[PDB]
RNA sequence: ACGGAGGGGUACCACCAGACGUGGAGUCUGCGGCUCAAUCUGACCCAACGCGCGCACCUCACCAGGCCCGGACGCGCGGAGGACCGACAGCCGGGCGCGCUUUCGCGAUCGCGCGGGCGGUGGUGCAUGGCCGCUCCCAGCCCGUGGCGCGAGCCGUCUGCUCCAUUGCGACAACGAGCGAGACCCCGGCCGCGGGCGCCGCGGGACGGCCCGCGCGAGCGGGAGGACGGCGGGGCGAUAGCAGGUCUGUGAUGCCCUCAGACGCCCUGGGCCGCACGCGCGCUACACUGGCGGGGCCAGCCGGCGCCCGCGAGGACGCGCGGAGCCCCCGCCGUGGCCGGGACCGCGGGCUGGAACGCCCCCGCGCACCAGGAAUGUCUUGUAGGCGCCCGCCCCCACCGCG
């Protein structure tokens, strides 16, 4: 009735695709780590790829009229052997920073390479997020220095509604004396307005 | 599932304290499509309405058999002298 | 080889269309992994089977199974109709006793009055129920930890 | 003017996959655009065992990936390539929902 | 924490009642020991031993031998009056301008030293990150105010009744919240709508709901009607912890060792398979509830076929088309280690590959094995057991693992 090697393009050209991404994501947190980036995409375009971003710092990722931005914008065309010009990237902007783990655990690596000991920066991190709306944080730093935890407020760590609603990151500090294990974790119980199961109202 | 945990005991108390004039017990149908109305409660899942429901009916014809503690039924008119 | 869900099976589209259109009756019948289509109009009286007269399908011993829901009532009905079943499915088992539930619904439906199917279903189902009500059980899944759906590997604690 | 076109849709997420098609046949409305083929789903599957050197009791994880996949070949050439461009247009642009039209 | 102390509970990784097995043979594989030049290494009760995803070369560290610098960047000296680099011919060399013997070619891409690198399946998993395993197929873990104690601590967090469950009812110097459990997500059984190249998208339905017994109580027993009746199968997985495993998965890494006769990278061979022996997961059998021949016939994860040679395995062509064992029927064999059994071995015909030590088919020979001791493992419905079929690593090969 029908032949299976012909839709088995369409399959395997949509996987290819999803490959040729995760390198951007890898890329991206190794360079354009100045400008905290979170997380990218991919469009597929007739001549193209429509790449798109999102930056805490978009001023950073772009140059003067974008000219770093052009300049790795030719980078990647070889890399894939796409044409030129073709290629658009576009630059977004995230709003609420104390809601992301991703530039949390970036800005306190950051902070913790800068001399200033692990309870300082958790603390300020914990309240960077919940003054931004969150129910709750926990930050965890293992190395030399065994684990000490510190944490605020009430998380989900089971079931479903985890992937969703509590977003982690994970990290690794190159030190004199060894490797500074860091991860960070918040539960927004409000992403999306989605409705928490087991979380009732009723009226008068 | 036999034993009901206690957000269900809770929140269907509350409905029938607040819905009790039009609650028939000893029905599975009238009560379940009351609490359907947000107007009335919300429940985000259906197999949650459901078990909210029973133990709503199953309360509602313990308390006209007999009223129980706990759950005001304004039946001072009876008891008031 | 045929899934038993196929568009063309439970069509029939097998049949030439002047011939599929003057079968009203629908019915279906199952067990697991079976599917067994059949469609009635009034007749002589006669039945077949993936295009086999009924009598000699070869189970052989199980003949009287597949004929249960005839001499359990009278042929007076049955007299009237035939019946082109077509089945498809996983083990010969199977397809007996799919084929023994499409026959019982098929007929059940042509007798048109309310009442009397009443009557005819209790006469029925107090014979083996499961001539009417499909069966629900069905096959299993294994896990990594055993070779077997319950069995586990045998462990040696030294 | 007329082509035997096809259009072809390919993603994994049930749910964007679904509320496009609702888009595309807003649009092919009065172009006849009619129902799509919903081909059966290809569930890639991998397995490998979850600790990195091989101790203890033998654990597997089971990850797979569906690709579900539409086809709305009515067009045809009952549409013109002039509005094929309008057909690709007027849709909404989603991230990831990989498309293709062939004659 | 422990108790050969008491009282409540609980579980086919416990028992009752049974079922199917292992330990007895042959064999696949891994683990110790012996051997060699090497037979590379990690792990050793639960919680090491078909596990670190199929070892002719690579994989590969190990053994016998051999090419190359592929020494960045700076400073000092030298260099086109010539820094460094290749080569026909003859010998020694497994072979190579590898070495030597004559003499042509190339031209700054640098040469020597000092600083300073990159690299490395090299070491410490008792320096660490990350990921798993176990405690844990558990039901437990804590916060603010308040109270009791000099204090470590206690109450909250239950010597009552229920639940598989800190799941619930009802009390109390406690009051009020939270995490884990549940809810949650995937799959299957019934029904509806819509669409449809290919059966695939959205929804209903079952909730201890009805009847009868009890119990204040939550909740237990029985009966119905229904596709399904009381945690249907999986995923997720709390606090705290281990000197559990992994530096041999990685541009993850601190410190050590090696760095121009190299542990770098590459090439030719060999080895990881070698065998007096001990055992761990498996496979084939010891037969009549059977073996052989002919015939009929139905699955699902899913899936590619025609013609012609050849006994068969296989081979040359050309195109898009397509599914099995058990089982049932007819006959032979007739209790004999026999027509049960197919290990081992001898000619031969083919496939992969640069290269067979690898794998198939044919004729011939026809080992132990007569139901397996002390001991021991698993299991409650489409389940055990029996029967076969696809994927994984893969040039060839599945007794393995996932399904």
């Amino acid at each position: 009735i029908v032949r299976r090697d012909e839709e088995n393009v369409y399959y395997s050209k949509y996987l290819n695709d999803c490959i040729m991404e995760a390198e951007l994501h890898e890329f991206f947190s190794r360079e354009l780590v100045d400008a905290g980036y979170a997380s990218c995409s991919l469009c597929r375009t007739i001549d193209s790829i429509c790449v798109i971003i999102q930056c805490a710092e978009p001023e950073v990722v772009m140059g003067d009229n974008h000219y770093r931005l052009h300049k790795i914008e030719y980078l990647l065309a070889g890399r894939f052997m796409c044409d030129p010009k073709n290629f658009n990237i576009w630059v977004d902007k995230i709003i609420k920073r104390g809601l992301s783990a991703e530039i949390m655990v970036d800005n306190l690596r950051a902070k913790l390479e800068e001399a200033m000991p692990i309870r300082r920066a958790a603390y300020s991190i914990i309240r960077t997020a919940m003054r931004a709306g969150a129910a709750g944080c926990e930050v965890i730093v293992a190395g030399k220095l065994r684990a000490n935890k510190f944490k605020e407020g009430c998380l989900i760590s089971t079931g479903h509604p985890k992937r969703i609603f509590l977003a982690e990151a994970t990290r690794h500090i190159k030190m004199r004396q060894g490797v500074i294990g860091v991860k960070v974790r918040i539960y927004n119980p409000n992403i999306r307005g989605a409705v928490m199961p087991d979380k009732i109202e009723i009226g008068a | 599932g036999k034993v009901r945990t206690k957000t269900i005991k809770r929140a269907a108390r509350k409905i029938v304290e607040n819905n009790y004039e039009s609650l028939k017990p000893k029905d599975f149908q009238n009560n379940k499509a009351i609490c359907s109305k947000r107007n009335v409660a919300i429940i985000p899942s259906k197999r949650l309405r459901n078990k909210v429901a029973g133990y709503v009916t199953t309360l509602m014809n313990r308390v006209v058999k007999g009223p129980v503690h706990g759950i005001s039924l304004r039946l001072q008119e009876e008891e008031r002298e | 080889m045929a899934k038993g869900n196929r568009r063309d099976l439970l069509e029939r589209n097998d049949i030439e269309v002047r011939e599929r259109d003057k079968y009203t009756v629908h019915t279906l019948g199952k067990k697991k992994n079976s599917v067994a289509v059949a469609f009635v109009k009034a007749g002589k009286g006669d039945i077949l089977v993936n295009n086999v007269p009924l009598a000699l399908v070869r189970p052989e011993i199980l003949r009287t199974k597949v004929s249960e829901p005839i001499m359990i009532l009278g042929e007076s009905l049955f007299k009237g109709l035939d019946m082109n079943i077509k089945v498809a499915g996983g083990g010969h088992v199977s397809q007996i006793y799919a084929v023994r539930q499409a026959i019982s619904r098929g007929v059940l439906a042509s007798v048109k009055d309310e009442a009397a199917r009443s009557e005819l279903r209790a006469k029925l189902v107090s014979y083996d129920r499961q001539l009417v009500v499909s069966d629900p059980r069905r096959c299993e899944a294994k896990k990594f930890g055993g070779r077997g759906a319950r069995a586990r590997r045998q462990k040696s604690y030294r | 003017m007329h082509q035997k076109y096809t259009i072809i849709v390919v993603g994994k997420d049930l749910k964007l996959v679904e509320r496009y098609v609702k888009s595309i046949v807003k649009e092919g409305r009065a172009f006849g655009i009619s129902g799509p083929c919903r081909a059966p789903v290809r569930r890639l599957t991998i397995t490998t065992r979850k600790s990195p050197c091989g101790e203890g009791t033998n654990t597997w994880h089971r990850f797979e990936l569906r690709m579900y996949k539409r086809t709305f070949w009515v067009t045809c050439g009952g549409n013109d390539i002039s509005t094929i461009l309008s057909k690709t247009v007027v849709i909404p642009g989603i991230q990831v929902t990989v498309e293709v039209e062939e004659p």
